[PDB]
């Protein structure tokens, strides 16, 4: 592809793969364990 | 703050803490910090010394002293003078405290600037109506006998631990959990804290509890619906994060600080509801009658009804005869309770040990 | 589908009619048809030897014609045998057949210049070359004859430069041919070909048989780098219900904002908390009726 | 009607029709025509 272009046939193709591309601790409320719920995200 | 609502690039904008100590390449740019670094007088490490001999060389056109209220104090006094600002600006909600070193201020920042009237904020939707509100609890007849016979430290934990104010936070609890209000429970004790944790079954957070504990006590109680009442020592009174509440219960506090009222009543300030019609905070103060809970409150609400605030007296509760959970109802208990409080006060030899 | 896949079909499919020979036309429609194929696949197809497609592959990877994915999965019988998945790059195979055309023309062009020069001069016996450049000092002082230097032979004329006109024929008799070529390469350069790979290619595959051995569905591994609409009807009666539903809402909202009765109350007066017209119409109806008459494998779920 | 997410990797279609309820048990071969 980088040399169809300088031979002026435009190429109908992308450039392929080839060409440069991209704790646990304690708790203290023991007397209700297991009833809180994990929230990760708002 | 800064970067979002003005136009500060991250470039100019510095944090000067423990974990961050990052100080901004430019000429002239933003550094924020906590009074405990700059005032510290014990030995600082050589970064944070560095920092702080930045912050002396560099001459400053402008500094904002947020809550000015712990400038007066000891070290604090100093962080004007070691740091040269021409513009001194104060910033807080709490304009007291119980000494006169308050009155310093003007030797230290300078003319009391503005005044808030809180009526014209609050009338306006800008701040919420909180309904100020005082809870009177009576005595037993042993528990103030006993009261009557001990030091004044055993008496706070013993007028803490009535059981009539027991049965009026439940009570309280119980009416406003159905209203969907969400509710905090401020009380400076921490024996008091785990005692009304351990006998109502709510989240508890205090000083020293993990801080992931108290992050996800928050967002169980800012998101899960079947918490709606926090109860929280005085690290809730500081200014920390916490989520917005349209309730607030206090049971006891540090003595008589008209401080700590409006650092409380700030938290549910910000109450989501004010652009409601007909919505008011709630802003309950559960004091044990007869006892010096009526002398510290009574010094507490001096500021608030200074500003402006309506403490309506409240001596009897309608549901109190037809409670379906009674605390403490058998007088046994309420002893056991009375004990309970009165008890309460070479790399080879190295495998061989 | 895409009538752009229907060009790029028909590119692919007179390019192997034309340049390669019939069992490269079916494999090469088998993979057009199908669009992703195994090994397995084309056998049962085409009933085709392993040694009867080593040299269609070998020739259809060699031109980039068809691309090969090595990808393994595990079958119920865990017998991974390492099957090679045979599908189409189509931006891949354009760019081939344009870089092939393109060179064959050009070989042609540098042929039809190197038989523009002269003849030259050839030596029979030793059977050597002699241009035109070349030959200059090897001539006689009779002036006769070339001469060659090891053979010392009578040269001859090449019979090359006079078939100028027949190289000029076959660029002629190439050029009107492969004008089907360059008319569909004018539609696709003007325009777009998304990139294909074997997860596009699988998209719209075609089934090669009942049962395949090869599992179509891609494995990932680790540490490779290489809605609904619900709608209401209501006949004019069940507004007021509505209505009712909405009061409802907005008093027990103003229920659990109103305040409570010891705030706008003072609660110091009470005592200390502590511890038939049916017969009627149808007479009616009888009555009208009479006028009337008188004036005339299991795997986890969600719901979705 | 139940599917599969795309976090399985056998991916799997069943119709449970009404009335002993009938059971339909599809496999498709690509994520997007699933
Ligand atoms: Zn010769």
């Amino acid at each position: 592809p980088r040399k169809l272009q300088d031979l002026g046939l435009k190429p109908a193709s992308v450039d392929p793969a080839t060409i440069k591309r991209q704790r646990k601790g304690k708790i203290t409320n023991t007397h209700m364990t297991g009833i809180l719920k994990d929230y990760s995200h708002r | 703050q800064f970067l979002q609502w003005c136009t500060l690039q991250p470039e100019n904008c510095a944090v000067f803490t423990s974990d961050n100590k990052e100080m901004f390449q430019t000429e002239s740019g933003l550094v924020v910090s906590t009074y405990s670094m700059v005032a510290n007088t014990r030995n600082r490490s050589h970064d944070s010394q560095k920092v702080m001999d930045f912050l002396t060389g560099r001459e400053w056109g402008f500094i904002i002293l947020d809550e000015v209220h712990v400038v007066p104090a000891a070290m604090f006094r100093r962080v004007v003078s070691t740091i040269a600002a021409h513009a001194k600006l104060g910033l807080t909600a709490t304009l007291v405290r119980e000494d006169d070193k308050i009155g310093d201020l003007n030797f230290l920042i300078g003319p009391k600037l503005y005044e808030a009237n809180w009526m014209e904020l609050s009338q306006k939707g800008h701040i919420a109506n909180v309904q100020c509100a005082e809870v009177w609890c009576p005595m037993t007849a042993e528990f103030y006998q006993e009261y009557l016979r001990e030091t004044a430290r055993k008496r706070m934990l013993l007028y803490i631990m009535n059981p009539t104010k027991f049965q009026a936070c439940q009570f309280l609890i119980q009416y406003h959990e159905r209203r969907g209000d969400k509710i905090i429970v401020f009380s400076d004790n921490v024996y008091a804290l785990q005692e009304y944790a351990l006998k109502m079954g709510k989240p508890f957070i205090y000083g020293s509890t993990p801080q992931q504990e108290r992050m996800n006590i928050l967002q169980n109680f800012q998101y899960n619906d079947q918490i709606n009442t926090i109860f929280l020592s005085k690290v809730g009174d500081t200014s920390i994060d916490l989520p917005e509440a349209t309730c607030l219960i206090q049971i006891s506090s540090h003595y008589g600080s008209r401080r700590q009222e409006a650092q409380r009543l700030g938290r549910i300030l910000r109450a989501k509801r004010r652009n409601d019609e007909g919505f008011n905070a709630f802003f309950y103060s559960l004091v044990s009658k007869d006892t010096q809970e009526m002398y510290y409150s009574t010094k507490r609400q001096a500021f608030l009804v200074d500003q402006g605030y309506a403490f309506k007296v409240i001596t009897h509760l309608h549901g109190m005869e037809n409670i379906p959970n009674l605390a403490y109802a058998s007088p046994r208990e309420r002893r056991e309770l009375l004990q309970e409080v009165l008890l309460k006060n070479h790399p080879l030899i190295r495998k061989m040990y | 589908d895409r009538p752009i896949d229907d060009i790029v079909k028909n590119l692919l499919k007179f390019v192997v009619r034309g340049f390669y020979g019939g069992s490269f036309v079916l494999v090469l429609d088998a993979i057009l048809f199908h669009s992703v194929l195994a090994e397995d696949d084309l056998k049962q197809l085409l009933s085709i030897n392993k040694t009867e497609l080593g040299p269609l592959i070998a020739r259809l990877r060699s031109d980039r014609l068809i691309s090969i994915h090595k990808q393994r999965e595990y079958p119920p019988n865990s017998k991974s045998v390492e099957r090679v998945y045979y599908y189409v790059k189509y931006p891949h195979a354009i760019d081939a057949i344009k870089w092939k055309v393109h060179q064959v023309v050009q070989r042609l062009k540098d042929d039809l210049d190197k038989n523009s020069e002269p003849n030259g001069y050839m030596c029979p016996i030793c059977l050597t070359k002699y241009t035109q450049l070349e030959a200059v000092q090897l001539l006689n002082f009779d002036r006769t004859e070339f001469l060659c230097s090891l053979c010392d032979e009578p040269l001859v004329e090449d019979d090359s430069g006079k078939k100028n006109k027949e190289k000029q024929d076959k660029l002629n008799r190439l050029m009107d041919q492969i004008q089907p070529i360059i008319d569909s390469l004018k539609k696709i350069d003007d325009s777009r070909i998304e990139e294909n790979t074997f997860e596009i290619a699988l998209a719209r595959l075609i089934p090669p048989q009942n049962q395949s051995h090869a599992a179509y569905t891609y494995n990932p591994k680790k540490g490779s780098t290489m809605a609904t609409l619900h709608i209401n009807i209501t006949t004019a009666s069940d507004e007021v219900a509505q209505r009712e539903l909405q009061e409802r809402q907005a008093e027990e909202k103003r229920k659990q904002n109103a305040v409570p009765e010891w705030h706008k109350q003072s609660t110091i007066g009470k005592t200390a908390l502590g511890r038939e017209e049916r017969e009627n119409e149808k007479t009616l109806n009888d009555y009208y009726a009479a006028l009337a008459k008188k004036q005339a494998l299991e795997d986890e779920f969600e719901d979705v | 009607l139940q599917a599969t997410p795309a976090s399985s990797e056998k991916m799997m279609l069943r119709l449970i029709g009404k009335v002993k309820p009938q059971r339909h048990m599809f496999s498709f071969n690509n994520r997007t025509v699933m």
